[PDB]
């Protein structure tokens, strides 16, 4: 029984970050930590798979902690290599029972942290495309995921309030493509991405290709 | 104030504000051919933008019996009105919910219904130990 902070992390330039683990328990716990890599993320083809600790892109020190009652610990996470493009991982935190100080079906809650292994120069580049069935397709040409908040299928070239604001809220990861589920005859499209602090807002528009 | 870089947390608690337990036993009773449900309401403690929390479990849980693994009796686990599959279930905040606290992450007040099941419907029960575990996994999505 414990809690971790935080549950999502970005890692750039080879610098480590820490995930902290806090016990809510009166009994001493034993915690093991393991990393899975996320393949074809953002897609319907997204799955997880176990990787090793130093050659898979993530360095996790340590992977086993004795966590005394009410104690807290730090786990270090750093990238092995700096990738050419964004890779994404999940780091699991699990109470292992050597012992943790009808029947019993003990409940083991597990937390996993989403880790973004980021490239040196974050570059965002989007492509436009038309499907078979001529749905409109967005492709990620950049080395970093593209968080799409809202897409503007403008009738005109410019953003009149007649255009159809369709919300997608989806991350399009590099080398991958995304279906707008729109085949209609829009002239130009406008895409809105996410920001809060520091990382620099931009806005972008891409011409439709005909059906 | 000054960042305070990271902004995402998850902590699952009872809606009491109290902790979940390690082990749980359903009372074993016929009740006109039924098995009672270990309901527990929940809190989910998270910072704003929490809402994209996903929940999938490590493996399909089993009543586990070494000496006899012969027969297994199903277990169905409901959260937010949805069953819980080894397949990740995208959730929205599911707090109901939305409030703001610059000092606090505001709760998500509803019930987890672990409702153990039978292999065939309307079923006469077998006899045995049925030990076991249920791993539960909280994360965010890509
Ligand atoms: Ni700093
Ligand atoms: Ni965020």
């Amino acid at each position: 029984n414990f809690m971790i902070y935080p549950i999502s992390k970005d890692l750039k330039n080879g610098n480590s970050e820490l995930v902290r683990v806090y016990s809510k328990s009166k009994e001493i716990q034993y915690i093991k930590i393991y990393t899975k890599k996320i393949i074809n993320p953002g897609t319907t083809e997204e799955y997880e798979v176990d990787i090793p600790n130093w050659d898979g892109g993530l360095v996790v020190t340590p992977q086993k902690v004795i966590l005394p009652a009410g104690a807290s610990k730090s786990i270090r996470l750093t990238q092995f290599k700096i990738p050419k493009k964004e890779e994404v991982y999940r780091v699991y935190f699990e109470a292992v029972k050597p012992d943790s100080k009808t029947i019993e079906l003990s409940v083991n809650i597990i937390y996993a942290a989403l880790i973004r292994s980021l490239p040196s120069e974050q570059n965002i580049s989007l492509n436009i495309s038309r499907n078979a069935k001529k749905n409109i397709i967005i492709y990620n040409n950049g080395n970093v995921r593209a968080g799409v908040k809202d897409i503007y299928f403008c009738k005109s070239s410019n953003i009149d309030d007649n255009c159809v604001k369709k919300a997608y809220n989806k991350n399009i990861y590099p080398e991958k493509s995304f279906d707008t589920l729109v085949n209609n005859n829009f002239s130009y499209v406008f895409i809105k991405l996410n920001h809060e602090g520091i990382e620099k807002e931009q806005g972008l528009i891409q011409l439709k290709v005909p059906a | 104030m000054v960042h305070h870089h990271h902004h995402h947390v998850i902590d699952l608690l009872q809606a009491d504000g109290n902790a979940l337990p390690s082990a749980v036993k359903l009372a074993y009773s016929p009740a006109s051919k039924t098995f009672e449900s270990y309901r527990v309401m929940t809190q989910v403690h998270t910072n704003a933008d929490a809402k994209k929390v996903i929940v999938k479990l490590a493996d399909t849980p089993q009543a586990t019996d070494v000496l006899n693994s012969t027969v297994q009796m199903p277990i169905s686990v409901s959260w937010g009105g949805q069953v819980l599959s080894t397949t990740a279930k995208e959730f929205e905040a599911a707090a109901l919910g939305y409030s703001a606290s610059g000092v606090n992450g505001v709760s998500s007040s509803q019930e987890l219904v672990i409702s153990a099941a039978p292999k065939t419907a309307g079923t006469a029960p077998t006899a045995g130990n049925y030990s076991g575990v249920v791993s539960l996994v909280m994360t965010l999505g890509s």
